[PDB]
């Protein structure tokens, strides 16, 4: 079958406009209808575009869909942004006997300045190592909008396994916080020169590093 | 035995031979072309159905149409007692049939839809 | 109006079974396709199953093919999803939808119901000190507990400024972990005692853990 790929997040100020793409990986985007679904936090999805560019009842003409047959991509456009437009948006297309969803796009209607994350990385404690365990704790706070990406390095080599990362959660100051844990063995902790927590927020990436050193 | 109906699939099927054929991968998106079947015999003993490579709308031939939109049950439409319903599968090919034996009170017509991607082929049956 | 009222999920151990319902009203039940679409917490929509007007066509993705069975009862106007051989990866919020087959989209959704597949039982956490390296950060790690929640305080409630107790991660082991961090003046690292108090009522766990600076 095929895949539909959306950007991780988009953002703009109220009254401005935003466009969210849906790129079909194989086949023709124009072959099958594309539909779009809005999901406000904690709510069930609702349809905002069907049949490439048709609006259900209850959706203002600020919403519109289009199809780009050359980039093999569909687009949802939202103009005159309002606060209640802030949602996750999903594109959908159907091939015979298969229903395919895009990854989803966080739309943040900006209500405050963009803010870089504050990142702290703690190495495993002596206590945990003596219990024959190793956990790296990477604490991410004070970032807006609430979308981040986390990757771990063993020295300079990527670490894909043993990574548990929370989703962003809204703080009291309306910024967002998250955390990422890397479970290691005591040996792979000691047998590397350093480990690294790489946080990427709005294209800028912040890195912290800890080494298996006594002092 | 032949199926009085329409083969919209591009498979060269041996289990099933239809009277008419119309490859769905030919017509324009969000458009339709018709494949019509007319039956006129004193007392029948026929299989009627279609081969669809996409999706069948409605659930033929238990449900049929009167762009159609009025979903009706075939037993009510033809108003005969014993109607046999059959189905078959050949990968994505969906074969839905119904057998009809005997006489028919009133000449009745109905439509079934084969949909593949944005293209939809209609199959309209008339029986006297 | 059109209504899709979903009914009752719950907690299941791996390999168990569970049945979801969706009561439909406001439209001719027999004239529409209907689907189940799920969503793991924090993740995206994933189609689970579809059924045609009166069962003529049924579709499944391979992720659930053989384990899940969709069905409908036109006399009760209800959609069912029978789930068997449940895996932890099936943990999601399952949504009921009505489809317009002719236009390939879900035009109405249910409110959702949560389904959790976990083998975890009640377990208290292990607490570890996260030692500090003009301002310093310290904290303590609260690890492998079930169920939620966990409350953390510092110095028995005497220290509340600069405190940040992050939400938990749900591990693939079914157990939770969290971390609480407090930012302190580095000048007090040698003169002020820092003890984090971790409390997990379901297990009668109360831990006082002192976080000291590294000896080096």
């Amino acid at each position: 079958n095929f895949m539909l790929t959306q950007p991780h997040s988009v953002s703009e100020s109220p009254g401005k406009t935003v466009t969210i793409s849906c790129t079909r990986s194989t086949g023709n985007i124009g072959s099958n209808y594309v539909s779009w679904y809005q999901q406000r936090p904690g709510s069930s999805p609702t349809t905002v575009i069907y049949r490439d560019d048709q609006r259900p009842s209850g959706v203002p003409d600020r919403f519109s869909g289009s199809i780009d047959r050359s980039s093999n991509s569909a687009s949802l456009t939202i103009s005159g942004l309002k606060t209640e437009d802030e949602a996750d948006y999903y594109c959908h297309s159907y091939s015979t006997g298969m229903y395919i969803f895009g990854g989803g796009t966080k739309l943040t209607v900006l209500g405050q300045p963009k803010a870089a994350p504050s990142v702290t990385l703690f190495p495993p404690s002596s206590e945990e190592l003596q219990a024959n365990k190793a956990t790296l704790v990477c604490l991410i706070s004070d970032f807006y909008p609430g979308a981040v990406t986390v990757a771990w390095k063993a020295d300079s080599s990527p670490v894909k396994a043993g990574v548990e990362t929370t989703t962003p959660s809204k703080q009291s100051n309306n910024k967002y916080a998250a955390s990422s844990y890397l479970s290691l063995t005591p040996e792979q902790w000691k047998s590397h020169r350093s480990y690294s927590c790489q946080v990427t927020h709005e294209g800028s990436t912040v890195e912290k590093t800890v080494a298996p050193t006594e002092c | 035995k032949v199926i009085h109906g329409c083969n919209f699939s591009s498979n060269v099927s041996s289990k099933h031979t239809f009277t008419d054929s119309l490859d769905i991968s030919l017509v324009d998106d969000s458009a339709h072309i018709s494949c019509n079947v007319h039956l006129s015999e004193p007392k029948y003993n026929h299989l009627v159905g279609l081969n669809c490579p996409g999706d069948i709308i409605p659930d033929c031939f238990f449900q049929v149409y009167q762009e159609p939109s009025n979903i009706v049950y075939l037993d009510s439409q033809i108003n005969i007692g014993d109607i046999e319903y059959y189905e078959d599968a050949e990968g994505d090919d969906k074969i839905k049939l119904f057998g009809i034996v005997g006489s028919i009170p009133k000449t009745t017509s109905f439509t079934c839809i084969c949909k593949k991607d944005k293209k939809s082929a209609y199959m309209t049956v008339t029986i006297d | 109006e059109v209504q899709l009222v979903q009914s009752g999920g719950g907690l299941v151990q791996p390999g168990g079974s569970l049945r979801l319902s969706c009561a439909a009203s406001g439209f001719t039940f027999n004239n529409y396709w209907m689907s189940w679409v799920r969503q793991a917490p924090g993740k995206g929509l994933e189609w689970v199953s579809s059924i045609s007007n009166i069962g003529g066509t049924i579709y499944y993705p391979d992720s659930v093919k053989g384990r899940f069975t969709i069905s409908r009862d036109n006399s009760k106007n209800t959609l069912y999803l029978q789930m068997n051989s449940l895996r932890a990866e099936d943990t999601a919020v399952y949504y009921c939808t009505r489809d317009l087959r002719m236009s390939d989209y879900f035009d109405y959704w249910g409110q959702g119901t949560m389904v959790t597949v976990s083998s975890a039982s009640t377990k208290g956490p292990s607490v570890f000190p996260l030692a500090p390296s003009g301002t310093a950060a310290l904290g303590c790690l609260v690890k492998d507990y079930f169920p939620e929640p966990v409350t953390v305080s510092w110095n028995s409630g005497a220290l509340t400024s600069g405190v940040h107790t992050f939400p938990a991660v749900l591990q693939s082991s079914g157990l939770y972990s969290l971390s609480s961090v407090v930012t302190v003046p580095s000048s007090s690292l040698g003169t002020q005692t820092y003890i984090c108090n971790v409390n997990h009522k379901p297990s009668n766990t109360k831990v006082d853990k002192k976080v000291e600076p590294k000896s080096c």
